[PDB]
């Protein structure tokens, strides 16, 4: 099994800036699509943005200019830079590990979805 | 517990233990049947048991789609020989025998335990209602799909009947699904999961391409003062593993063009490296004679264009050299693969020339345009180009060789144990690479 663990949220004022880390532990080989989802309590779960394994990426219209994800392809870990923050964006941030091909040298592996816990983001 | 499977293995299949401990793991996940499972194991007999034994202990009916009947009939004959209620639906057996089986399935508690169908039938409006009743009667225990790769245009044997097999899996929610193929690019595996509509988690059992004894290295024809001599030396290097043994073993050499193959045989032979040429340009009589000599080590070496055809893979194949790049990375795997079958140390070598690369580049380009006028632009057309580009990348880009093969194919990184050029001496690699930077033109 695999572990998706989030980091790097907290509180900040209107127009401020944070950077959010999503970390997949274990024997991964590749992940079709990694996606950031924000849970604003009192609102609809909202798709934020996502990066294909091949480096292609896509952002929600509301956060288009302000947010930007990236992979340290090596570190095996992806980031969301969230700048020009608004009160709107206050929420719990989690990632969806879609199409998570995991495998070992023994040959034994699994194709699965994995979800992360989330980290807490508050904006005046 | 697991004790169940152990007894049934020896009691029915007369086997003291599983051939491969990977097999054991694979079969157990199928027996649990919590999980859709996928098995890319090779022609080694292991894959069948991975749906055969579970089918018995299921207490329901185990369908197995298989694309050609050749393959089916082999097993069903052996299955019966082991006192098993198995039944094949092949157009091969009569329009009357067929009515008898359609019936058996329709009655509850049917005699058929395992139905080997063909894809063709499995799709047709003709077979659908008997299918429907099996599902509803929760009689279906496992839906097996052999040669799964057939579902993917990237796979050579694409069979669209197989695309309906996907909507079928969703209809049979209660019954788990087990797909199997000998080999599959992760590209293919990803198409499988999607077009076959498997349920995550899929448990995967894929034999790694990496092998311990094989020492892979790359040389560049642009950077050899005496190209034939290096080869002579390399053939001597791999052979004669024990000095006190003198000549030990045999080996192979590969050539895109017929003519060039012949040339090389003579070069080596003159040089003391006693070696014979072999291609489809020759009459068959020639070939079987030549092969004999090599097979008995009369002649410790052979040279075989892109057409040796795994006639036999011999125990003590100490080396495989490619004078030119092969047509596909896959190609290189298979070709090199023939080496070191006996598990004692062996050498694989590629001789890379930008000259070769561009030669094969316009070859494949012109014979692809030759099929585009014949058919049109197609998914698989681009794939042909790509399959070869991977081999060019394998030589041009520095990296542990067993891992580049594993990456293309979809194994995890292997344990090299100082067992390839990049792993043994990271630096001499850097040396000859930055060499080909200058010797690029
Ligand atoms: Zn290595």
């Amino acid at each position: 099994q695999v572990q998706l663990v989030e980091n790097g949220g907290g509180c900040v004022q209107a127009g401020g800036s944070l950077r959010l880390s999503c970390a997949a532990s274990g024997s991964i080989f590749s992940i079709n699509r990694m996606t950031w989802y924000r849970q604003a309590p009192g609102k609809e779960r909202e798709w934020v943005a996502a990066i294909t394994s091949g480096g292609s990426t896509n952002y929600a219209d509301s956060v288009k200019g302000r947010f930007t994800i990236s992979r340290d392809s090596a570190k095996g870990t992806v980031y969301l830079y969230m700048n020009s923050l608004k009160p709107e964006d206050t929420a719990v941030y989690y990632c969806e590990a879609y199409g998570t091909y995991t495998l070992a040298p023994t040959g034994e592996g699994e194709y699965d979805d994995y979800w992360g816990q989330g980290t807490q983001v508050t904006v005046s | 517990p697991e004790r169940r499977v152990r007894s049934t293995l020896k009691k029915v299949f007369g086997f003291d233990s599983f051939k491969t401990p990977l097999q054991e793991s694979a079969t157990m996940a199928v027996v649990k049947g919590n999980k859709d499972v996928f098995v890319c194991m090779p022609t080694g007999a292991g894959k069948s048991l991975c749906y055969q034994l579970p089918a018995l202990l299921a207490k329901g009916i185990t369908i197995v789609v298989s694309p050609l009947i050749a393959l089916i009939q082999d097993q069903v004959d052996h299955l019966l020989t082991l006192k098993v209620r198995v039944s094949s639906l092949n157009s091969k057996l009569s329009a009357q025998e067929r009515k008898e089986l359609l019936a058996d399935l329709e009655r509850e508690k049917p005699q058929t335990k395992i139905l080997y169908i063909t894809p063709e039938m499995a799709a047709s409006s003709s077979f659908q209602p008997t299918l429907n009743s099996l599902v509803s009667r929760h009689l279906l225990s496992y839906l097996v799909v052999d040669e799964a790769h057939c579902v993917s245009q990237w796979g050579h044997d694409f069979r669209p009947d197989y695309l309906r097999l996907g909507a079928l899996r969703s209809r049979l929610g209660h019954a788990p699904c087990v797909a199997l193929t000998a080999t599959a690019t992760p590209q293919v595996q990803e198409d499988v999961f999607a077009a076959l509509h498997l349920k995550k988690p899929v448990a995967i059992f894929k034999t790694p391409c990496f092998r311990a004894n094989l020492f892979y290295d790359v040389q560049f024809k642009e950077l050899i003062s005496d190209p034939y001599g290096n080869l002579k030396d390399f053939c001597l290097k791999a052979l004669g593993q024990e000095a006190d043994k003198g000549l030990s073993g045999c080996g192979i050499v590969y050539c895109r063009t017929r003519e060039a193959c012949e040339q090389l045989a003579i070069e080596l032979s003159c040089r003391g490296v006693n070696a014979k040429a072999y291609h489809a340009g020759l009459k068959a009589s020639e070939r079987t004679l030549v092969q004999n000599d090599w097979m008995e080590e009369k002649v410790p070496v052979i040279v075989a264009t892109i057409s040796f055809g795994m006639g036999v893979d011999k125990a003590n194949v100490r080396f495989v050299a490619h004078w030119n790049i092969a047509k596909s990375m896959a190609g290189y795997y298979q070709e090199s693969g023939r080496a070191g079958r006996d598990g004692k140390p062996s050498w694989c070598r590629l001789y890379y020339s930008r000259n070769d690369r561009d030669q094969v580049s316009f070859l494949i380009r012109k014979e692809v345009a030759k099929l585009q006028e014949k058919r049109g632009n197609k998914a698989s057309d681009k794939a042909t180009i790509m399959a070869f580009d991977a081999l060019v990348t394998f030589c041009e880009e520095l990296g542990c060789r067993h891992a580049a093969i594993a990456k293309y194919f979809g194994d995890a990184l292997p344990a090299c144990a100082k067992g390839c050029d990049h792993c043994q001496n990271p630096t001499a690699v850097r040396r000859r690479l930055e060499a080909l930077e200058r010797s690029s033109s």
